[PDB]
RNA sequence: AAUGCGCAGAUACCGGGAGGAACGCCGAUGGCGAAGGCAGCCACCUGGUCCACCCGUGACGCUGAGGCGCGAAAGCGUGGGGAGCAAACCGGAUUAGAUACCCGGGUAGUCCACGCCCUAAACGAUGCGCGCUAGGUCUCUGGGUCUCCUGGGGGCCGAAGCUAACGCG
């Protein structure tokens, strides 16, 4: 297919209980669309310059989501609804570059 | 064009693509937010348009202000 | 979609008709139950009370239900759509999972087979009704009950769709079709989506005798008549307007307001018109 | 009100007059100073003097005030911005750093013709 | 897009000994195949005139090697006819 | 300078909220398109285009009287939206007069779908396709053996030769 990824800001009151819940969300219903994790990372709790919904901080993801291009455009719409998911966007992967050796 | 700091040859094995790493690109809106012209670096065109494209994207989700201040005008 | 005609007659370059292709595989009618026979009368117990009525086809009613409450937690089906001559909007038939069949004005695009479903605890798409304290702000919602548990009264006909502004409080901000900010309780049910048939108001009837079909007499002016019964009229030639406009019983009409301003329900209006 | 030696000040010109205010540092202004204070019509409104004498009327009162420790935005270009930054040592109260405001539209909203005669 | 599959698929399926990249048939059937294929969203879209010209610019190919493809013999002339299914 | 606006609290001052249209530095002597033209970011669906190996076909080519499609801005029919700006129009000033240039207000329209109009300084004031005729200097993009030899696109100075001259080269 393609080499697709996904950069996630979730809402950073997230402890024990909403966090297990709203990782299985993601997970569960990305299989339902059909996606396969490889490089699954999150980031902690970290910083934000500007203040997005009144918070200078938030908590991040990553993943490497194989989708099929049938339903990328609209499976957003699990994430629309959230509102304490805050920043949702997927783009594709690649790296030939490095220079100034 | 003068040369007083060339952050080009300063730093070494580095890469555009890339916008988690903001210790790199937190120099490349030097101060204001205002992306810089090629006389501060040297680097040539398809590596300035995808610099300049790399902090457009990173420019979205937090990190990156883009908008605000200096103080001692 | 509006068929339009060809000028073969001078009565019928103008005659437009709407299509009637969302009509499904339906009409004939419901059994022993809902129609029942409704009565035609132009007038009271004695003298007539609206004018120029009366007149036209035959009609019945469908009893379509608007307080829908009173069957939570139970999915249902939709199974046709029909045409009903009383108001402008086309409505549906429901078959419960346990046999029950009931008529709903129709929101904008439902399908045969397609699920609806009720209740405080009910997914939002077009078709599902809920209480008005669990909906998101900003939606589009229809057959808008006012203060609870007294059937649905507002924003119900025929392309038309009331917008939520904002919570506060128990109260949530209603912006109506006519154009003012209302509050209204939060335990009261709505219903998502809006109505749908929008082109209603592109035909053009044509003729006059279309007019008398829906039930309607002719209408007469005022100046074309005596000053024993309006206060225009007279004037040997013909009159300019006679000294400003008035209503057959003395009131004007021109710019006067009529709304009771003792009335209780002037808390909740900011009115925006 | 006697309060905090703390205070914000915020001055702008536009091209014609140029006033001052000082503000609590997170919160209210207390006292504001312009051009019609001092006693000017039309031109002599917009100079480059009367931006010190309302920069030393609004110290009367700073001083009369619990107000020693400044700081100060400046918002635009005008007849007035190059002297009232002098004219804060004339009272001393322990200026501090000079701020930047006064934002690019972004690509905003249209300017009228006098700003279209730049095509 | 139009994936390795069916490209390489058409090449065999329109060849007349298995090696060739390409000839006078099976040129005009990648050509059809594009045709078949671009002009049905056309009807879905209807206004990207850059991709209308773009369809031109090869109808105007393909029947230009059909031209040449009568003038050596017409019975294999009426064999990418009813091979193909095109112009009835 | 006035017409307007404000002491029933204006201008500027702080934090939330609704709401359109336009997208700052990057940016230029830059790129893309057959021409009109096109700049926030994300994915989807698609035409055109230059280079490397040089694999197979085998002259299939170039130009086109009428036909068909595209065609900035203003303008017109049918419904949605309206913040700013703003033809007509009412004021203030200027002037011998000022139906104008300058200031305060102000609708259509500028915006979105669908159907038509089809004009221009639609300008390199230069039909299209190919072959031959010394070279400098910067810049854009590939293959490389990347003090440079090579295949193309974008500028400025110059051989022979051309033109009534300016000049293209
Ligand atoms: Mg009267």
């Amino acid at each position: 297919m393609r080499r697709y990824e996904v950069n996630i800001v979730l809402n950073p009151n997230l402890d024990q209980s909403q966090l297990a819940l709203e990782k299985e969300i993601i997970q569960r219903a990305l299989e339902n669309y059909g996606a396969r994790v490889e490089k699954v990372e999150e980031l902690g709790l970290r910083r934000l310059a500007y203040p997005i919904a009144k918070d200078p901080q938030g908590y991040f993801l990553w993943y490497q989501v194989e989708m099929p291009e049938d339903r990328v455009n609209d499976l957003a719409r699990e994430l629309r609804i959230r509102d304490n998911v805050r920043r949702v966007m997927v783009v594709k992967s690649q790296e030939p570059f490095l220079a100034n050796a | 064009p003068s040369r007083k700091a060339k952050v080009k040859a300063t730093l070494g094995e580095f890469d555009l693509r890339d916008y988690r790493n903001v210790e790199v690109l937190k120099r490349f809106l030097s101060e204001t937010g205002k992306i810089l012209p090629r006389r501060r670096t040297g680097l040539s065109g398809k590596e300035q348009r995808i610099l300049a494209k790399t902090i457009k994207r990173a420019r979205i989700l937090g990190l990156l202000p883009f908008t605000e201040k200096l103080v001692r005008k | 979609a509006v068929k339009k005609f060809k000028p073969y007659t001078p009565s019928r370059r103008f005659m437009t008709v709407a299509d009637f292709s969302e009509i499904t595989k339906t009409e004939p009618e419901k059994s022993l139950v809902k129609p029942l026979k409704k009565t035609g009368g132009r007038n009271n117990q004695g003298r007539i009370t609206v004018r120029f009525r009366g007149g036209g086809h035959k009609r019945l009613y469908r009893i379509i239900d608007f307080k829908r409450w009173d069957k939570v937690g139970i999915p249902a089906k939709v199974a046709a759509i029909e045409y009903d001559p009383n108001r402008s909007a086309r409505i549906a038939l429901l078959h419960y999972v346990d046999g029950e069949k009931r008529y709903i004005i129709a929101p904008d695009g439902l399908q045969v087979g397609q699920q609806v479903v009720a209740g405080p605890d009910a997914p939002i798409q077009v078709g599902n009704a809920l209480p008005l304290r669990f909906i998101p702000v900003g939606t589009v919602v229809h057959a808008v009950e006012l203060e609870p548990k007294k059937g649905a009264k507002l924003a119900r006909a025929a392309g038309t769709s009331a917008q939520i502004q904002g919570r506060e409080g128990d109260y949530v901000i209603l912006r109506l079709p006519s154009g003012e900010l209302r509050k209204v309780h939060g335990e009261c049910y709505a219903t998502v989506g809006a109505v749908g048939n929008a082109d209603h108001k592109n035909i053009v009837l044509g003729k006059a005798g279309r007019s008398r079909w829906l039930g309607r007499r002719p209408h007469v002016r005022g100046a074309a008549m005596n000053p024993v019964d309006h206060p225009h009229g007279g004037g040997e030639g013909r009159a300019p307007r006679g000294r400003p406009p008035a209503s057959p019983w003395g009131w004007q009409t021109k710019g006067l307001k009529t709304r009771k301003r003792r009335k209780p329900s002037s808390r909740f209006i900011i009115a925006r018109r | 009100k006697r309060q905090v030696a703390s205070g914000r000040a915020y001055i702008h010109a536009s091209y014609n007059n140029t006033i001052v205010t000082i503000t609590d540092p997170d919160g209210n202004p207390i006292t504001w100073s312009s051009g019609g204070v001092i006693g000017y019509k039309g031109s002599r409104k917009g100079t480059p003097y009367a931006a010190q004498l309302a920069a030393l009327d609004a110290a009367k009162k700073a001083m009369a005030y619990g107000m020693q420790s400044v700081d100060v935005i400046v918002r635009g270009t005008g007849a007035g911005r190059e002297q009232a930054i002098r004219a804060l040592q004339a009272s001393g109260l322990q200026v501090k750093s000079i701020v930047d405001d006064t934002p690019v539209p972004h690509n905003g909203c249209r300017p009228k013709k006098k700003f279209r005669k730049a095509s | 897009p139009i994936t390795k599959e069916e490209k390489q698929k058409v090449i065999q399926e329109f060849a007349r000994f298995p090696g060739d990249t390409g000839s006078t048939e099976v040129q005009v059937a990648l050509l059809t195949l594009r045709i078949n294929r671009l002009s049905e969203h056309l009807k879905v879209h209807k206004k990207d005139h850059h991709s209308h010209r773009g369809l031109l610019m090869m109808v105007g190919q393909r029947r230009r090697l059909l031209r040449y493809l009568q003038r050596e013999d017409p019975e294999r002339y009426r064999a990418l006819i009813e091979k193909l299914g095109i112009r009835g």
